[PDB]
């Protein structure tokens, strides 16, 4: 559990979706 | 009904009396009567509950009375007692045996029993008085007269261990007094107290005896935290009169807690870091231990944030104690993420808990280590960063700030960087590849004088115990 | 402990002081009593007095000379009573800016440095060069990083040249007692 | 380069090829790491019948 | 005074037969070479 | 039972897919009504305390689910408890007039056989381990002993205990000689890897659950879809590139599951784009495997993010390896990757020493640093040295 | 008596030290003369083997050589005859030609092919139908 657990993560749950967002825009 | 009850309480503590009257009337053997002493406090705390306070009644009646005569009638004083035809004269369990201190010659004073009563008595009274909880006039009464009994008796090799154990008790009930209640008598009180803590330090200097100092520089040293002075603290620990070899293992942990307080506050860390984990291996894992184990663990966790570097994070959920480390949790969050306003309101809810431990003052001090931490975790990251590129990252106020804030860092040697103004980015200095360079030769040495270390500590502690199997006969 | 002492003279005797230890890169005893206090949040938050040498310890560790120099000159009480004390607080800022242009900048221009230094004229940071012997070139001011004979004390730990020696020292001397 | 059948590095940025492939030494790492792992399972067995 | 003088007599005994140990216990060293390689 | 404990679990937490929610809910109120399991339809209640898009409705009417009663009642209790009384009765009848005759130790070990299953079918946890320490004094051969093997195995599932469970497996399948039996070594290969889930292996359930036979097939416990499902879980870690484009890829017994359920995604998809270390295909199969995979599962979920974290530092040191300088605006328009994103997925690994990279700021341009040292190296050794001299010191002066 | 207590503390250590060595030291001064006195061991004739086939009441115990035939020697002091019965491997000095203690008994196994198995491995779930 060493840097993992106890931090989790809380992070790339909504930021990973937006990211198609600018994929399929600019190109 | 009564009359049992006395009788049947007595004939245990004298047993166990006559156990030590005998070792140390035979040559010089220190270690005989302390494996004693220590089943005596758990023994006693229990049976000081049963039977009421009548067990210690009849042994000042038993044994002759040099001081005892008014001690015992004050002590039962305060708790409005009853008279049950108690008084001394009744029941004699001496009886003119030589084992039983014949008194025949006790009372025509040609020989002198006092030593192994009189110092002994007082064991008695400080173990009641912890039961009960008794403060007031009670405490005082009580250590107005042990301080002149101590400076007559010449303070022997048996007779040094015998109040060692009291002087515990002493500062326990001094301090409780001031905590309960505060007064201006009281501050006049502790005058009179540090003076004798140190007349008689001077007197165990000469025995050597190691559980003797081995108490009062737990007591000295967390009374100059009450105090406030480090110069008194500073050199008195500069002599190192601290004996390492038959000391109590819980009495180690307490030695090395101090030094990890006191040198904290002289922003030098390295020496601070092993003192508070040497006193954790040091500390039993027993349940009348949790209490050093949670002040310590409270501080480890302080003293890693204040270096710079994130201390170990599995360290909170794998012990139990976690439910009193999880303001904790949050502070280590709020320097490493970096956030400005978490840290405000970290410290705030948190505030009237962090009161107690005195560990506020600390978390203050961790408002400048956000940015510390921050920027050896963004060095890492980019080795060649811009100006305006740090400020879109922490939030901070101006370009000028950021550069300024750097230069700090390098003091002490951690980023180990440079700034170039005229290119206009950070870049880093280090290069790593220190296998080519004698640093590491430096902490090898170390080890070898590790190893070494406890090699010869190894052939002193197994062979001593085979000491007294040679002489003893065996079949 | 007394708590029947209330003065106005009390406090700045106190704040005094701390700002003496400050004057003199005092670590030992500017670091304890602040625990030592009667009152730690009171005293040390909402008095003016008790707080204004923590917030200057505090930001001058920092790197932020931006917010922590207006309080050593366009402070309210820096006027009267902790004039004496700014001498030497200033002095022991610049004397601490003037290492750290050795180590992280290998040469910086005039301009620029007569912000930091908080200088009205370029002529004032010329004068302090000569006196610490600084190498001047164009425009310019170059540093070399000039260290001192060996470091610190305590012999034969991280001291003189040829530690290597010592080294096979420690090998040979502990390996001896292992037999022993 | 990835399929470790010849170990190199190539350039993206100005279209070039630099040095990677590097030996190994043993009697350092790989074969003091088994060790520690051989070495923690025995000390186990010493305190646990030793009290 | 004169039971006094007799501990200091003491320590000197016990140094006595510690010295002489030290010593022996190298030099039995040197007889494991002259015993097992003879035999 | 079957499955043991799944279907109880999905409802648990769902990011996305509403429809299985319904189906969820509609096979814990089937399986358990069929079988004669009086308390686990009590037990729906305490497994959803404290937990996000909980479906039992009593005081919480926040419920998505379809279905919002799973809440124990009377109704269906009266009428388990009906069939789980009568069938005791006549098994008890039975089995004590073998107890009084003594004939053979195969029908006193086989009374206990039929009943280690039917304390587990009736609702019954410690009153079913009471059972295995009669037909261990029972026991004729070691593979007697294999059947009490099973019942911890079934039993330690529902709760998933890894001390009890985990222990006496590896006992059972040692004993005096484990030789190449398949009621030991495969029944090893099986429920050995699931409790290396639980801890966080990755390492040693790589070579189990990944390089096997074709079979094992356990019926009520699991199924062959469901133990290939986890072979691309572990076998991403460990397993380099070598053993990919083999036990992995070319393997036979995942080229027959490609062609039979496409919607897995994880054995075919993630490991076509990881084996051509391309970016710009590896991204859109990485929510599409954490939601259909990673969340229903119950060993997967408890990881989640933490095993997400694993694949995505993987490509970023293949590709780490193939250049030593780029521009970070000509990576982005290759592989189709934001900039402003590409700070956020480096930042959680460099500062960690994970992955060693060094990014210019000033040109927009990534450096490749040294991947391994002589220093590295001793650095591990540093923990592991000063580790055992801990030990040595710190249990070295409690015996004394 | 200030001098005396100073150097009070010389009566343990140094006491401790000589009691410390005393077994390290005897350690490898019994090997010295475990060594040396080995030359007596080294040149005695050794013992023979033989095994137990028959008691008597006169404390005489046949013995059985394996190369030799059968001899009647005396039983040692230490022992008696109630604790040796027949098929009993012991020892035979070959000085004074008695015994000197018992090595083990006779295996299982005996005359020409001898086939003694206890608790098989063959069970009735391993043979199907």
């Amino acid at each position: 559990e060493n840097w993992d657990d106890v931090e989790v993560d809380d992070d790339f749950t909504n930021e990973l979706k937006a990211e198609l967002d600018r994929y399929k825009r600019e190109n | 009904l009564h009359h049992s009850e006395k009788k049947y309480a007595e004939e245990d503590q004298v047993q166990e009396l006559l156990k030590v009257l005998n070792e140390i009337s035979k040559t010089t053997l220190t270690l005989d009567p302390r494996y004693i002493w220590r089943s005596l406090k758990d023994l006693s705390s229990l049976r000081n509950q049963e039977l009421l306070n009548a067990e210690t009644l009849c042994f000042t009646v038993n044994v002759l009375y040099p001081d005892s005569s008014s001690f015992k009638k004050n002590l039962l004083k305060f708790i409005t007692s009853n008279h049950k035809s108690s008084v001394p004269g009744s029941a004699e369990l001496r009886n003119s045996y030589p084992a039983s201190f014949y008194s025949v010659n006790t009372e025509k004073k040609t020989i002198e029993v006092t030593a192994e009563i009189n110092c002994f008595m007082h064991l008695l009274v400080q173990l009641f008085l912890w039961d009960s909880k008794e403060l007031e006039q009670l405490v005082e009464f009580n250590r107005k007269v042990v301080i002149p009994n101590l400076l007559c008796y010449y303070n022997l090799r048996s007779l040094n261990l015998i109040n060692a154990k009291l002087w515990f008790y002493i500062y326990l009930s001094h301090e409780t007094l001031a905590r309960s209640s505060e007064e201006i008598n009281s501050d006049n009180q502790n005058i009179i107290l540090r003076s004798t803590m140190m007349k008689f330090l001077k007197i165990a200097s000469l025995k050597h005896d190691n559980e003797t100092k081995a108490m009062l520089i737990n007591l000295i040293l967390r009374d100059f935290l009450n105090n406030g002075e480090v110069d008194s603290a500073s050199d008195f620990i500069s002599k190192l009169e601290y004996p390492h070899t038959d000391v109590s293992s819980s009495l180690e942990a307490r030695y090395f807690f101090y030094l990890s307080k006191i040198n904290a506050i002289q922003l030098d860390y390295s020496t601070a870091n092993e003192y508070i984990i040497a006193a954790i291996r040091k500390a039993p894992h027993n349940s009348k231990s949790l209490g050093f184990l949670q002040q310590s663990n409270k501080l480890h966790c302080c003293i890693q944030l204040l270096m710079g570097d994130i201390p170990e994070l599995s360290f909170f959920h794998q012990s139990n104690m976690q439910k009193s480390l999880l303001p904790y949790y949050h502070l280590t969050k709020a320097v490493k993420l970096g956030d400005l306003k978490k840290f405000t309101s970290t410290i705030t809810k948190y505030k009237q808990l962090l009161l107690k431990d005195d560990t506020y003052q600390l978390c203050v001090r961790l408002r400048s280590n956000v940015i510390k931490t921050g920027i050896r975790i963004i060095s890492l990251t980019y080795k060649k960063i811009s100006l305006r590129d740090i400020c879109l990252k922490l939030n901070l106020d101006s370009e000028q700030t950021v550069e300024y804030m750097v230069s700090r860092a390098i003091r002490d040697g951690v980023i180990e960087a440079k700034i170039n103004h005229e290119d206009g980015f950070i870049e880093t200095t280090e290069l790593l590849n220190i296998y080519d360079s004698e640093d590491p030769q430096q902490v090898f040495d170390e080890r070898i004088k590790f190893a070494n270390q406890l090699h010869d500590e190894y052939l002193v502690s197994m062979r001593y115990p085979e000491d007294k199997k040679t002489q003893q006969n065996e079949k | 402990n007394h708590k029947l002492s209330e003065s106005d003279k009390k406090s700045k005797l106190i704040s005094l002081y701390l700002l003496n230890l400050l004057s003199q890169n005092n670590t030992t005893k500017f670091h304890s009593e602040l625990q030592y206090l009667d009152k730690h949040i009171k005293n040390l938050e909402d008095d003016s007095l008790l707080s204004y040498p923590i917030k200057l310890d505090r930001w001058l560790m920092e790197g932020s000379y931006q917010k922590a120099w207006d309080l050593l000159q366009s402070g309210s009480q820096n006027i009267s009573e902790f004039d004496s004390f700014t001498d030497i607080l200033k002095s022991a800022i610049r004397d601490e800016i003037a290492k750290n242009t050795e180590l992280s900048y290998d040469f910086l221009p005039l301009s620029n440095i007569k912000a930091l230094l908080f200088f009205n004229n370029e002529k004032e940071t010329e004068k302090f060069a000569l006196e610490r012997n600084w190498p001047i070139v164009n425009s310019k001011v170059y540093f070399n990083n000039q260290s001192k004979e060996k470091a610190d004390y305590e012999d034969e730990m991280m001291h003189e040249e040829d530690q290597k020696t010592n080294i096979i020292e420690k090998a040979m001397d502990y390996a001896i007692s292992i037999e022993n | 380069i990835l399929d470790k059948i010849f170990y190199g590095v190539l350039d993206q940025g100005n279209g070039w090829l630099y040095v990677y492939e590097t030996p190994n030494q043993d009697a350092t790492y790989d074969s003091a790491l088994e060790l520690v792992g051989q070495l923690n399972k025995v000390v186990d067995q010493l305190f646990e019948k030793a009290s | 005074y004169f039971k006094l003088k007799k501990l200091e007599k003491e320590y000197e005994l016990l140094t006595l037969q510690e010295d002489y140990i030290k010593d022996e216990q190298r030099h039995l060293k040197r007889e494991l070479k002259r015993a097992q390689e003879e035999v | 039972n079957y499955e043991v404990s799944e279907k109880a679990f999905l409802l648990t937490q769902s990011k996305v897919s509403i429809e299985q929610r319904k189906e969820a809910a509609e096979f814990v109120l089937a399986k358990i009504k069929e079988e004669e399991m009086a308390p686990y339809y009590k037990y729906l209640c305490e497994e959803y305390l404290v937990n996000n898009g909980q479906s039992d409705l009593e005081h919480d009417e926040k419920s998505d689910s379809l279905n919002e009663w799973i809440k124990f009642d009377q109704e269906l209790y009266n009428e388990l408890c009906k069939k789980n009384e009568s069938k005791i009765k006549e098994l008890n009848e039975k089995i004590q007039k073998l107890e009084e005759d003594d004939e053979g130790e195969l029908e006193q070990a086989q009374a206990w056989i039929n009943l280690g299953e039917y304390y587990a079918q009736i609702g019954d946890k410690d009153n079913a381990e009471k059972t295995l320490g009669k037909s261990l004094s029972k026991a004729i051969s070691t593979g007697a002993k294999i059947d009490v093997m099973l019942t911890i195995a079934r039993l330690g599932f529902f709760y998933n205990d890894q001390l009890y469970v985990k222990e006496k497996l590896e006992a059972v399948n040692s004993m005096i000689e484990k030789g190449g039996d398949w009621e030991r070594r495969n029944r090893y290969k099986t429920y050995y890897g699931i409790h290396c889930l639980a801890v966080r292996n990755f390492k040693e359930a790589a070579k189990l659950l990944v390089d096997s036979l074709a079979t094992f097939t356990s019926i009520e416990l699991t199924s062959y879809e469901s133990i290939a499902t986890y072979a691309s879980v572990t076998g991403l870690f460990t397993l380099e590139r070598t053993d990919l484009k083999s036990k992995v890829i070319d393997s036979p017994e995942l080229l027959s599951l490609i062609s039979t359920t496409a919607a897995l995604q994880s054995i075919s998809s993630l490991t076509i784009s990881l084996y051509a270390s391309d970016y710009a295909s590896y991204f859109p199969y990485l929510l599409e495997t954490y939601a259909n995979v990673l969340i229903p599962c119950k060993y997967l979920n408890r990881h989640a993010d933490f095993f997400v974290r694993e694949m995505r530092r993987k490509v970023y040191a293949q590709l780490l390896e193939s250049y030593k300088t780029l521009s970070l605006k000509s990576m982005a328009s290759a592989f189709g990757v934001s900039v402003a994103f590409l700070d956020n997925d480096l930042g959680k690994f460099i500062p960690n020493k994970q992955l060693n990279c060094v990014i210019d700021r000033v040109n927009g341009i990534v450096e490749t640093n040294r991947p391994d040292n002589k220093n590295a190296q001793y650095h591990l050794l540093v923990k592991q040295g000063d580790g055992l001299l801990t030990k040595l010191q710190k249990y070295g002066a409690a015996v004394r | 008596e200030q001098k005396i207590q100073e150097t009070e503390l010389k009566i343990r250590s140094k006491t401790e030290n000589v009691r410390r060595l005393e077994a390290q030291r005897n350690a490898l001064n019994d090997k010295v003369r475990f060594i040396k006195d080995e030359l007596r061991l080294l040149q005695e004739p050794g013992s023979y083997v033989g095994e137990v086939i028959k008691i008597v009441s006169d404390k005489k115990v046949l013995v059985k050589v394996q190369p030799e035939g059968k001899y009647i020697v005396d039983v040692a002091k230490d022992i008696n005859v109630k604790d040796l019965k027949a098929s009993q491997r012991v020892c035979l000095r070959s000085d004074s030609y008695m015994l000197h203690k018992v090595l083990e008994n006779k295996a299982d196994p005996l005359v020409s092919l001898m086939m003694v198995e206890k608790v098989p491995d063959s069970t009735y779930d391993m043979v199907g139908g």
